[PDB]
Order: structure tokens, then C-alpha cells, then sequence
């Protein structure tokens, strides 16, 4: 997973370059003389289809939203029976109807799909 | 008569239970997507089919109850005014209001009306009228029925002109 | 002590004075004997048998592309670390040289990859189907074509609200359609 | 034996059968056995030791039947020739034209594989009264006339055209018309001012006959 | 009879609006029919909303699903961008060895399986890689063998991209696509490695067709119920497998072996007119008009529709009912 690297001088992103006589990769800033040594042959990455598990999104202070439903399911960690539950907040067309539960006390996230 | 009302309510209840069970199955990632058709579409298709069959069966019970000296039944039998759909709606139940071929979509964010809770998929929350014209409509199903009627009103009012141009 | 190979075992690989055959035999013998405790003589005989079969089923001078493809398939199967048992079998003789000559790429895979392959094939065959428009079943209307009462329905408020709802009935046994209003 | 070899061989055999069907439909004399030649005999005859299709030996001359001559006294022999080059050069077209002219043939069929240079087709209409027609190979694989939606067409003689025109009391500019680039017109090789009869099925009368003119 | 036919056709067209949207009750059947479809038929539009094409298989292969799926794979358009779960542009400075253990196993396979010319061309492989993690399911769906399809056509097209590729048995299907360029490239050119290779990589994903025919986005399997005379003489119902596409290219689908080239049909009568003739176009146009009228349950006698269709296709071509078709005719000036 390629990460942007900024020059330590002027915060500009570092462009790759090659060293033929030593055959090694370096990152240089086109505005200044800073040169740093590349730690991996991985500089860029272009994935096509996202195999990302669906995420509940923002969770902070979600228990104060009064338009969000409730349930009496039991917490797997703190053994509490009060929690908030909602569907996946990522708006893809093909998302399944798998729930997400956020516990009221310990703020623990879990799902209704207990696949082993 | 009262017994016919009893079977009507029982049929409505059993359809509601079937829909609830399908919802429970789909919420646990156990439901299987149908042939060449998304999971959400499969859930919606099951719900719609269940509710429509419930309305039809209740209507047929209420129609079979009626005697021969009923005036509406006499008019329908003669062939002059009405059909069994009219009898079903005035007596058994109105049914499922739709808009553009689908149930009442989410106009707000993740609900259909401020009186519900976010991510609600129950039939009564998505435009199902389980009452009748003789019993009376509650406000939400009244609103959904109003949208259903508005669609056809618009249809007539404009496609008059389009058809006129084509005819000329 | 040392990795067994053509140079280590001191076995000549130039028997048919063919450069391509010589090097492919050397490579296959080395990869077979590197991790095998079996005596080298029967290994060399098996190598001779398999190369003779390769030559006789397909001439290299006329089908060098197919020869290279077959050699690559077999060699990749041999090197495959996921299923070491095969290098036992070819050493043991359980897999006949003719079977390797004729077998496809799939069958040489281990059992878990096989099972995944049939599962993928079944899922694809299921996913190539179209949308099935299953309609509500009822037994009241009589069809005019085959007179089988298994006629589906659909009813809606489509005509002008000055008139009642409109129903359309389609026979699922013959394909007849009609309207009532 | 790469798959592309037998794929191309099969498509070429299909095109050959379709061309034979077309020549038979134009009124010429072709036996039924020759139309139904199995691909094994085709491979045995028109392939070399390496399996390369030898198109140059497929050129043949056809002659009209007794019936066609009786209906069309002006009809004459036809020649058909295939071209091996992926693109037809000017010299090849000139050689084919000269061969047709010295054979004194009234019409010829020149089937090309991929493309023809503009200078080559410059010579197409330069040999009256002979007619030169070209058929791209990719468009002769499947016979168009064998579809279900295509009714059966027939060509009409001068006498039949005159009799119809008198009987319906018409001038030729009032009949329905059919273009030149129409695929069935190319199949039948209709020229300008020729009338084609159509036989069709009908829910109301069973059979119905229409007429059209090539414009 | 002209005004009689026009009135007969266009009176139910006025009431047709009401029940047009019954097919709106099926969301997955978003196919134009009703008022817009009749409008498009009359205008002879050259860009339909939803073109389609229905293919009927051979008599022998009709009852079995397997030959049907082979044909379906042989028809649908397959391109490289569709078959790569990760066609990731990676830095490939020294293709001799890598840090990732997964590709290391594949390394020694071909490094002991490359010819002398490949040994010479080792230096031609780009300092960047198209590293292809290829999805197993998508590759097996189209019956696509890794080696032959992956490399034969790709290297034959322009001799532009060579590959180190593994046999399908590895758990992670990894291909190393390394483009091939002459060493005679200019110093300024050779410095701008990324500049050439990103562009050629995009032109590589987008413009390489592994298998199929162009413009056909989807092909789908369906089961239908034909009626056939039984050997005793009566008519019996018999099932069959057909292929319905989403997108039309009739000149190339017609010649694919393994189908019935005498029962193919599409709802785009202009293509039928171009390929099969004008009478075929007339029959297809009649089927379209009759379908759109009768899909509402209304009945209009045959003579009216026959007259309209004959008028629309009497000049040797499709003459639309607009000013461009009728007001450009040869009729009287005041008319």
C-alpha cells in the first residue's frame, strides 16, 4: 500500500529516482537537494476492485442520536443488554443487509453475522 | 359478518409473520440472492409478493361470504358496475401503496416519515394499508395513498397531450 | 550430504545428442532427485521413459511451441510446493508416464484446489442465469387458450381515477394475456 | 495443429458452400451432391500437406441450365475466383480483369479476404458489357436467404414485366421499390430497372404475392 | 381506408398511457415499452434506449446447459481490465528477484523455463511491472486458460509486452507483465521510464481484447417453452435454452459456430434492414408495432397495422412518420 512521502525541507512530496552505479532507489525533492534512501521496491499501487468489508463509519457519540433504533441483545464483552443498531453506512448498491451493533456502555462494535 | 372478519385478520397476521421471518433471515446474511438479481431486490420481491397474495386472499374470503340478496353483488354479477377488487377494498383491506413500481422509498435520510426509526423495513412503515374504506385509514397510510393517487392524476393530465400529438 | 543432481550424482544426461532434450532432462532429473531418497537409476529410467513419450506424442521439430507448453506444465507441476506428494508418486511409479502425457492441468492439482475449482464452476453456472419473473399464482380466472386456471394476475390503479382499477391476467400454461376493467 | 488453422478452414468451407448456393440460386446448374460436400473431402482436396487452404484451385466456371436459357436467352457463363493475398493489389485485379475479358465471360465473382485498394476497384466498371462483383469473405459465412424472416423472391422476364405492367395498367415509377445495396439484391445480382416478385405468408389469406422494382 | 387505419391505431394509443407503466412494476425489467417505444418506432430512431438480441442454439445443444454456457462465454466481450482483481502498477527495478515470497516461487519457474532469446532480453523488462493478481473466479468463468490466452494474442498483437506467468495451480495467480522495448531507446527516453510505461499500461488494459465480440456488454441464459409436433401428431410443450444479450452486433454474432443462424432476432429493425433486407425489416417492424400495441391487451385488426407498416417501408427504405420522411416526399405542395 503505497504511502506519500514528503520532503523534510519544503513539505513537497518526494519523487522516485534510480542510482545506476549502485543500482538503488532514492526519493528526491525536485525543489531542493534533499535525497533519502528508499526502504522498499514498492512505490506505487493501483488496485481495481475493492474487497473491503463494510464499515459502520463514524462511531463517536453515536448513542446520542435519537432517531437510531434499539435492541435487547447481550454484549459479548461487558454483558450489557442495551445497545444501538444500524445498517452499514457505506452506500454501495450491492451491500447486504447485515446489521451492526454498538454497545451503550463499552462502545464495542459487533455484527449479527457470526461467521466462523 | 364477524367470522369473516376473523379469518381476514388472521390471514393478514400470517402474511405479516412470513414477511418478518424473511427479514430475520436476510438480516443474518443467510438469505440467498435469486437468479441474476441482487440481494436487496430479492428481499423486496419476497415482501411485495407476500403482501399482494394476502390482500387477494382476504378479498376472496370477503367476497365468498356475501349473500345473493346483496345489491353490490347483484350489480357485479349482472356486469354493470364494479368488480371484486372494489368489494375487497371497501370490505376486506386496501393493500400496498406503491410509487413508480416500488414501495414508498426513503424521502428523508434512512426513513420514510419522521414518526419512524432509522432503517425500518416493516410493511406498515413502507406503505401498507391493512384497513378498509369501511373501517378508516390512519394518517400515514392516508399519506401514502395520496401519493399513489397523485401518480395517476399526473399520468392523465399530461399524456392526454402527448397522445394527441401522436394521433395528429 | 549434498543436493542430489546430475552433476552431484555423476549421471550423464547426453544420450540422444539433442540440446533441448539434454537440458530439459537435466533440469527434470535435478528437480526430481533434489528432494528424493529413491535410488537414482530408476529415476533416470523414468526420466528416459517420460522424455521418450514426450518426443513420440509430439515432435519438437514440428510442434516446438506445444512441446515447450507441455514441458512447462509438467515442470511447474513438479516444482509445485503445495503438493509434494506427487514427487513421491513419480518416484514411486504410482503415476504412469502416459497419464502425465495425456492429463490436463486441473487433475494434477491437490484435493483442496480441486474442490475450490468445482465450487467456483458451480457458482459461475448459477450466476449466469437470468431474472426469473415468478408471478402471483391464483385459481379464479379461466384462460381462453388452454383453459388452465393457473393464470397469474397483476392489478393496479392505471386507468383514469374516474374509473376503477385495471387488472391484467396472463396464463402461465400457454402464454395468453387479457385485460379486465 | 493450432486451433486457428481449423477455425479458418471451417469458415472458408462455409463460405464456399454459401457461394455455391448463391450460384445455384442465380439460375445456374449445380448438383445437390456438390453443395453437400463434407468437410473431410474438402480438406483432402483443397489443402496441401501442411493444411494450408489452396484457394487458387477453387476457381470454377458455371453454365446456365436449359430452363434459365429459355427464360433468359441473354444469360451466359459465369466465372468465380478466390484471392490468396490479404489485400488485393492493382496488378492482381488487372490480371483477373484481363483473364475475364479474354475468356469473354459476361460476369465474374471476385472474393477477397480483407481489403481492396481503391486503384484496384477503379477498374471494376471499365469492362462493358461484363459485370464484376465483389464479396467480402466475412459476409458470406452464413446464407442470408435461409433465414425465417426472408420470404422467397423470384426474378421476372421482360415479357412477364410487360404483361404485369399492362394488366395492372401502371407506369414503372408507381410500384414499390428496392435498392441496389439491399443484401438480397446483391445475392440475386439485380441490376437497375428489374422487377422482383415476392411470395409471403399471411394470417388473412395464407399466401400473398407482392412485386418490387430495383432502383 | 387510410384514415380508418390511422384512427384504429391511434385511438388505443390514447388509452395506452395508463397501463404503460405496468412493466414499471418490475424494476429488473427496465425495458422501453408503451408510449416511448411507439414514439421511437415512429421516429425510426437510430439510438434506442435498450437494444437487445436473442440467440437460439442448435437443435442438438438446445437441451443441455453445458454447450449453452460454452456459447455464452464465446459471445460475451472479455477484456483484461475485467479479469484482474489487482492489475497493480508496481515498481520493478530488478525483475531478477523480489522481496515478496509469493512471487519468488514463480520467479525460479520461468527463470529455469526461459529460452536463450529471453535470457538475452532479460534487460528489456521494464523497471515497472504490471503485477497481475488475477481473480480465479473471473478467469474460470470465461473458460480462459492462463498461458494461451494470456500470452499468445497479447504478444502476437504488437510484440509489445512479454510475461512471466505461472500455471493455474498456484494459490495466487500472479502474472508479471513486463513490456519489451529495444535498448536503442534514447537517453532522454530511457530516463522517463514511468512516463512511457503508465501510458502504455493504460493502453494495455483498455485496448486488449482476450475473447468475445465487441459492443455486447452482457449475455444471459434463459429457459423457454417451445411448442412442437410430437411424433404421434399432437402439439407438446418442450423446454429450450436461449441466450439474451444486452447490446447488439448482429454481423458477427451471426457467424459464431454453435448457434442457429436461421432463428436469430433483435428488437432493432434497422440492423435487420441492413443485414437481411427490406422485407425482413418490414416483418420485424410489424412484430415491434404489434408487440407494443398488444402488450396492453388491446386488439386492433390486422389490416390497419399492415397498411401502416406497408406505407412506412414502401420507398425501399425506412421512411419515418415525421416531416423528414413524409414532408420530403414527392406529393403535392399544398398537401
Amino acid at each position: 500500500m503505497t504511502t506519500f512521502r514528503f520532503c523534510r525541507d519544503c513539505n513537497n512530496m518526494l519523487y522516485p529516482r534510480e542510482d545506476k552505479e549502485n543500482n538503488r532507489l532514492l526519493f528526491e525533492c525536485r525543489t531542493c537537494s534533499y535525497v533519502e534512501e528508499a526502504g522498499s521496491p514498492l512505490v506505487y499501487r493501483h488496485e481495481l476492485i475493492t474487497n473491503i468489508g463494510e464499515t459502520a463509519g463514524v462511531v463517536q457519540d453515536i448513542g446520542s442520536d435519537p432517531t437510531l433504533p434499539r435492541s435487547d441483545r447481550e454484549c459479548p464483552k461487558c454483558h450489557s443488554r442495551e445497545n444501538v443498531f444500524f445498517q452499514s453506512q457505506q452506500r454501495r448498491k450491492d451491500t447486504s443487509m447485515v446489521l451492526f451493533f454498538v454497545c451503550l456502555s463499552c462502545s464495542h462494535i459487533f455484527t449479527s453475522d457470526q461467521k466462523n | 359478518d364477524g367470522p369473516t372478519m376473523r379469518e381476514i385478520t388472521e390471514t393478514i397476521a400470517e402474511a405479516k409473520k412470513k414477511v418478518l421471518d424473511v427479514t430475520k433471515e436476510a438480516q443474518a446474511n443467510l438469505l440467498t440472492a435469486k437468479h441474476g438479481m441482487t440481494l436487496r431486490e430479492s428481499f423486496e420481491d419476497n415482501v411485495v409478493r407476500f403482501l399482494n397474495e394476502a390482500r387477494d386472499k382476504a378479498g376472496r374470503l370477503a367476497e365468498v361470504n356475501l349473500k345473493d340478496l346483496n345489491n353490490v353483488k347483484q350489480m357485479v354479477m349482472a356486469g354493470s358496475k364494479g368488480s371484486f377488487i372494489n368489494i375487497a377494498q371497501m370490505s376486506a383491506c386496501v393493500g400496498q401503496q406503491s410509487v413508480e413500481g416500488k414501495r414508498i422509498a426513503f424521502g428523508f435520510v434512512d426513513r420514510t416519515l419522521p414518526h419512524f426509526s432509522k432503517d425500518d423495513y416493516s410493511p406498515e412503515s413502507k406503505g401498507f394499508v391493512e384497513n378498509s374504506y369501511l373501517r378508516g385509514l390512519t394518517p400515514q397510510e392516508f399519506f401514502f395513498h395520496a401519493m399513489g393517487g397523485r401518480e395517476g392524476l399526473i399520468d392523465t393530465a399530461v399524456k392526454t397531450a402527448e397522445t394527441g400529438y401522436i394521433q395528429r | 550430504t549434498k543436493p542430489r543432481n546430475s552433476k552431484n550424482d555423476g549421471v550423464d544426461t547426453a544420450i540422444y545428442h539433442h540440446k533441448l532434450r539434454d537440458q530439459v532432462l537435466k533440469a527434470l532429473y535435478d528437480v526430481l532427485a533434489k528432494e528424493s531418497e529413491h535410488p537414482p537409476q530408476s529415476i533416470l529410467h523414468t526420466a528416459k521413459a517420460i522424455e521418450s513419450e514426450m518426443n513420440k506424442v509430439n515432435n519438437c521439430d514440428t510442434n516446438e511451441a506445444a512441446y515447450k507448453a507441455r514441458y512447462r506444465i509438467i515442470y511447474s507441476n513438479v516444482i509445485s510446493k503445495n503438493n509434494p506428494d506427487l514427487k513421491h508418486k513419480i518416484a514411486n511409479g504410482d503415476i504412469t508416464p502416459e497419464f502425465l502425457a495425456t492429463c490436463d492441468a486441473k487433475d494434477l492439482a491437490p484435493a483442496p484446489l480441486k474442490q475450490k475449482i468445482e465450487e467456483i464452476a458451480k457458482q459461475n453456472l448459477y450466476n449466469a442465469q437470468g431474472a426469473t419473473i415468478e408471478r402471483s399464482v391464483t385459481d379464479r380466472f379461466t384462460c381462453g387458450k388452454c383453459k388452465e386456471k393457473k393464470v397469474s394476475y397483476y392489478q393496479l390503479q392505471t386507468r383514469s381515477a374516474d374509473e376503477p382499477l385495471t387488472t391484467f391476467c396472463t396464463c402461465e400454461a400457454c402464454g395468453n394475456r387479457w385485460k379486465f376493467s | 495443429m493450432d486451433q486457428e488453422n481449423e477455425r479458418n478452414i471451417s469458415r472458408l468451407w462455409r463460405a464456399f458452400r454459401t457461394v455455391k448456393e448463391m450460384v445455384k440460386d442465380r439460375g445456374y446448374f449445380i448438383t445437390q451432391e456438390e453443395v453437400e460436400l463434407p468437410l473431410e473431402d474438402f480438406k483432402a482436396k483443397y489443402c496441401d500437406s501442411m493444411g494450408r487452404p489452396q484457394r487458387k484451385m477453387m476457381s470454377f466456371q458455371a453454365n446456365p441450365t436449359e430452363e434459365s436459357i429459355s427464360k433468359f436467352p441473354d444469360m451466359g457463363s459465369l466465372w468465380v475466383e478466390f484471392c490468396d493475398e490479404p489485400s488485393v493489389g492493382v496488378k492482381t485485379m488487372k490480371t483477373f480483369v484481363i483473364h475475364i475479358q479474354e475468356k469473354n465471360f459476361q460476369t465474374g465473382i471476385f472474393v477477397y479476404q480483407n481489403n481492396i485498394t481503391p486503384s484496384a476497384m477503379k477498374l471494376v466498371p471499365s469492362i462493358p458489357p461484363a459485370t464484376i462483383e465483389t464479396f467480402n469473405e466475412a459476409a458470406l459465412v452464413v446464407n442470408i436467404t435461409h433465414h425465417e424472416l426472408v420470404p422467397k423472391h423470384i426474378r421476372l422476364s421482360s415479357d412477364e414485366k410487360r404483361e404485369l405492367l399492362k394488366r395492372y395498367r401502371l407506369k414503372e415509377s408507381q410500384l414499390p421499390r428496392i435498392q441496389r445495396a439491399d443484401p438480397v439484391a446483391l445475392y440475386l445480382g439485380l441490376k437497375r430497372g428489374e422487377v422482383v416478385k415476392i411470395i409471403r405468408k399471411s394470417e388473412t389469406s395464407g399466401r400473398y404475392a407482392s412485386y418490387r422494382i430495383c432502383m | 381506408v387510410g384514415v380508418l387505419a390511422a384512427q384504429s391505431i391511434g385511438e388505443p394509443a390514447t388509452q395506452m398511457t395508463l397501463n404503460t407503466f405496468h412493466f414499471a412494476g418490475v424494476a429488473s425489467k427496465k425495458v422501453t415499452s408503451g408510449v416511448p417505444r411507439l414514439k421511437e418506432i415512429l421516429n425510426v430512431a437510430k439510438n434506442m434506449k435498450t437494444p437487445s438480441l436473442t440467440v437460439y442454439l442448435e437443435p442438438g445443444h438446445a437441451a443441455d446447459q453445458e454447450q449453452a454456457k460454452l456459447i455464452r462465454s464465446a459471445i460475451e466481450h472479455t477484456t483484461l481490465k475485467s479479469v484482474t482483481i489487482a492489475s497493480e502498477i508496481y515498481y520493478d527495478p530488478d525483475p531478477r528477484s523480489t522481496v515478496i515470497p509469493e512471487d519468488e516461487e514463480i520467479i525460479q519457474l520461468h527463470f529455469s523455463l526461459l529460452d536463450e532469446e529471453a535470457e538475452q532480453s532479460f534487460d528489456q523488462q521494464s523497471p515497472w511491472l504490471l503485477r497481475l493478481e488475477l481473480d480465479r473466479a473471473a478467469m474460470n468463468d470465461k473458460d480462459l486458460t492462463m498461458g494461451q490466452v494470456g500470452e499468445r494474442i497479447k504478444q502476437t498483437f504488437k510484440n509489445d509486452l512479454f510475461v512471466i506467468w505461472s500455471e493455474d495451480n498456484d494459490e495466487k495467480l500472479i502474472i508479471r507483465c513486463r513490456v519489451v522495448r529495444p535498448k536503442s531507446l534514447d537517453a532522454e527516453t530511457e530516463a522517463e521510464e514511468d512516463h512511457m510505461l503508465k501510458k502504455i499500461e493504460n493502453t494495455m488494459l483498455e485496448n486488449i481484447t482476450l475473447r468475445g465480440v465487441e459492443n455486447i456488454e452482457r449475455v444471459v441464459m434463459m429457459k423457454y417453452d417451445r411448442k412442437v409436433p410430437s411424433p404421434t401428431g399432437e402439439y407438446v410443450k418442450e423446454p429450450e435454452w436461449v441466450l439474451e444479450t444486452d447490446g447488439v452486433n448482429l454481423s458477427e454474432v451471426m457467424t459464431v459456430p454453435g448457434i442457429d443462424p436461421t432463428r436469430i432476432y433483435t428488437n432493432s429493425f434497422i440492423d435487420i434492414m441492413e443485414v437481411l433486407g427490406i422485407e425482413a425489416g418490414r416483418a420485424a417492424l410489424y412484430k415491434e408495432v404489434y408487440n407494443v400495441i398488444a402488450s396492453d391487451g388491446s386488439y386492433v385488426n390486422y389490416r390497419h397495422m399492415a397498411l401502416l407498416v406497408d406505407v412506412m417501408t414502401t420507398q425501399g427504405g425506412l421512411t419515418s412518420v415525421t416531416r423528414h420522411g413524409f414532408n420530403r416526399s414527392n406529393t403535392g405542395a399544398l398537401m
